[PDB]
RNA sequence: CUACAAGUAGUCAGAGCCCGUUAACGGGUGAUGGCGUGCCUUUUGUAGAAUGAACCGGCGAGUUACGAUCUCGUGCAAGGUU
RNA sequence: AGUCUUGGAGGUAGAGCACUGAUUGGACUAGGGGCCCGGGUUACCGAAUUCAGUCAAACUCCGAAUGCCAAUGACUUAUCCUUGGGAGUCAGACUGCGAGUGAUAAGAUCCGUAGUCGAAAGGGAAACAGCCCAGACCGCCAGCUAAGGUCCCAAAG
RNA sequence: GUAAUAGCUCACUGGUCGAGUGACUCUGCGCCGAAAAUGUACCGGGGCUAAACGUAUCACCGAAGCUGCGGACUGUUCG
RNA sequence: CUGGGGCGGUCGCCUCCUAAAAGGUAACGGAGGCGCCCAAAGGUUCCCUCAGAAUGGUUGGAAAUCAUUCGCAGAGUGUAAAGGCACAAGGGAGCUUGACUGCGAGACCUACAAGUCGAGCAGGGACGAAAGUCGGGCUUAGUGAUCCGGUGGUUCCGCAUGGAAGGGCCAUCGCUCAACGGAUAAAAGCUACCCCGGGGAUAACAGGCUUAUCUCCCCCAAGAGUCCACAUCGACGGGGAGGUUUGGCACCUCGAUGUCGGCUCAUCGCAUCCUGGGGCUGUAGUCGGUCCCAAGGGUUGGGCUGUUCGCCCAUUAAAGCGGUA
RNA sequence: UGGUGGCGAUAGCGAAGAGGUCACACCCGUUCCCAUACCGAACACGGAAGUUAAGCUCUUCAGCGCCGAUGGUAGUCGGGGGUUUCCCCCUGUGAGAGUAGGACGCCGCCAA
């Protein structure tokens, strides 16, 4: 569960996932990645859980690198109440992905060993994705 | 030279701006034919507008 | 139901109109101002002048014109007939 | 005119039938077809399942005095007026 | 007033890391261990530095489109200013776009911007204030079209 | 498969047989995933395998738009 | 004010973001500050330039002070932030009080009230040789009307006249009047004994939109299951459906839509409780579990509680889940 | 050469070299003007024995920094469309980054 350790704002507008990534569209650390397809926010529970699962089907294998982190945070008032009365407190935090945005890497490890750990993790995910690899 | 412009389209629903071009070349209703010359600003006129209009250079 | 308050960030200043009030080519009297500012964003020139509240202002009738000073900054000036 | 037809009730088209005018592309009915959710208020918006009216008739709501000001007009004009 | 031209201010989108903050991995390493004789080894941790990389509404080395302000003339269009008399309005709605709060939920709420309704009938969207097309002096048993449509309801393949 | 074994299979190899047969990327259109309450009930209906979808072309219909013809009024310029 | 009201919180001013590259722009939107301070922290003249790092060096120490090279700026700028400034607006020294009087072309902002800038003229000065700068501070907050009184000064008036009282003009003091454009010099509560005028402009029921929540279904599958993921369970995570819950919004209804439970009357859906037909099984049989198709019919009587719900007794093939204001 | 001004570091940083009889500097001493919170470092005052080392000028370079195209792309006014927390099509516009490359200076006035 990553956390930034400090944040000038705990609270921030949301945003627009609108267009295609910056950076980090394409495996460079690694040998073979996956990709995404859309757009949405990922949460560090999400990360974690494809992160440990790859890491239960490797068993020993070799390194990751995730290319992301959670900056953002995410608020949400308590329950069952009026709109309004300031902003609701922070919940977690988040990843915000664009598309064509590599998120996971792999080397080290064979291509089908690293498909199949990187179809494992897209299952935790929420979005649609490509398996990828360095050119 | 010379060219009619008509009014293929009505600017109801259409914003004051090119709306106030279309009155300025001085149209008042649809499928009026009107004359000018081929002026360079009449003819970004026409391009800012573009798609209420037909044009037909003599 | 429930209950809850206290946002404590429901305030804000009064818009204070800064910026260019003359243009560029554009005639102007004396002692009319230019461009209303804190601290320079824009210096003076030929003709000009700052006041208390960093506000640039004409001493003479002429035209308005803005220019740089050589890289990364910025004046403005106004030349007679 | 009407007893296999649904209709804010009319309108337009229109056959048949009956008449014959303030005599003119006339009148009364109207099978049948098409279109069509009343009036007023108040509303962002009402056919409105929001309000008011059973119906008919009558009565029933921005005026008068005084003063100010503007316009128009008339008369007289650096003088007008009681 | 519109357009063309010219010149301006303005730091948003976008992009980027030169600042501030957040951050991934690697290299080296101060230093601190554990191991041997003040040293001598360790990949046991490891500062800073460095290489490469991601991110930002309250971060910018940069920086548009549009819009805004003016000048010149050109073309076109006629509404502009002042003074005075008289008002009404200050419950707005939806839609599209950009934003916030919300759960990037609401026919939600609140702002900006353009439109329509309001105050606008007509045609289409089955019906259907706000969507698409389009603006009603009146008549005509004439015609050309828009949106939308052409097997029958229902005009047209 | 056995408690272990055993046993059965398989990879793989050779033989017969005589033409295609197997992995992948992208992409169009589709299938499942798919349940609710007076009655089919998310084409308006009939019904459609073209009367759907995509591209392109020409025709036609289609409004109180526009035009035509004729009247009324207002305004501007000279009836 | 209020996403009904009440309670809470706030009420004026300044800075930033939101703010959509002029300006402006809301919300009980996000972050922070003010109700001052300096008689030098002002003016002028002249001077020079920071923070940190590495070296060396008692006490000196990681960290004073020291020389030392690196060093646009990482420091400072009275205070919050933004903008800006190193040719200084930052830091020192000398002399001084322009932190002046009368004014003010012309501009900005603006409903008004008001607020802001201002060259330049006169008088008298300060610093400087001189040019020349100085009408407070680096700019932006640091404050409030009018009436009423008070103080000082005044070639103003002073009810027959002279004076006077008193008033006027100028300067100035007195208010967290903070609910900060201030209703009074002067003010808290209950009403279920209540009343009038209005409202669906605004709340409770129901309806509607949404579906966070709720219920149900599903995906990956680690793992449990002696072995074996998928007989049955299914973690961390993910995606949907429904519109029975708690709720959110306020769209109809306040010129009245009666609101829990129960009785009678039923009716519909099926995500089926039984009955029927099947697959799989960690199904020997009998009984079962789970899943699939099936809504034809049926789906108990009592005790307690107003109760719904729930617990209990005894039965039943079973004692279904929900919708219909 | 020296002085003095103008132009966005295309002027700078950095490395290497060359020159100074004139000139500019460095440099020699405080008796006076004046000064150093310490003092002749600096500021002032006077001087010119010697030094091109430094500063200053002139050459070289493209290591740092700086400038900077074209094309393409994002974005985008406008128009239109669609399975619309977004995406797509069209006229037009059009960056940043990354390149190509440019550049270790251009222009003036005075004095010998």
């Amino acid at each position: 569960m990553l956390l930034p350790k400090r944040v000038k704002y705990r609270r921030e507008h949301r945003g627009k996932m609108r267009g295609r990534a910056k950076g980090g569209t394409e495996v460079h650390f690694g040998e073979f990645g996956i990709q995404a397809l859309e757009a949405s926010w990922i949460t560090n529970r999400q990360i974690e859980a494809a992160r440990i699962a790859m890491t239960r089907y490797m068993k020993r294998g070799g390194k990751v690198w995730i290319k992301i982190f959670p900056s953002k945070p995410y608020t949400a008032k308590p329950l069952e109440v009026r709109m309004g009365s300031g902003k609701g407190a922070p919940e977690g935090w988040v990843a915000v992905v664009k598309p064509g945005k590599v998120l996971f890497e792999i080397s080290g490890v064979s291509e089908e060993v690293a498909r199949e750990a990187l179809r494992l993790a897209s299952h935790k995910l929420p979005i649609k994705t490509k398996f990828v690899k360095r050119e | 030279a010379k060219l009619e412009i008509t009014l293929k389209r009505s600017v109801i629903g259409r914003p004051e701006d090119q709306r106030v071009t279309v009155r300025t070349l001085g149209l008042k209703k649809t499928n009026q034919t009107v004359v000018h010359e081929d002026n360079a600003a009449i003819r970004g006129m026409i391009n800012k507008v573009s798609h209420l209009v037909s044009v037909k250079e003599q | 139901k429930k209950g809850v308050g206290s946002t404590k960030n429901g305030r804000d200043s009064e818009a204070k109109r800064l910026g260019a009030k003359r243009a560029d080519g554009q005639f102007v009297t004396g002692g009319s101002i230019l461009y209303r500012q804190r601290g320079t964003k824009i210096y003076p020139g030929e003709n000009v002048g700052r006041g208390g509240d960093d506000t640039l202002f004409a001493k003479i009738d002429g035209t308005v014109k803005f220019e740089r000073f050589g890289r990364d900054r910025k004046k403005v000036s106004v030349y007679p007939v």
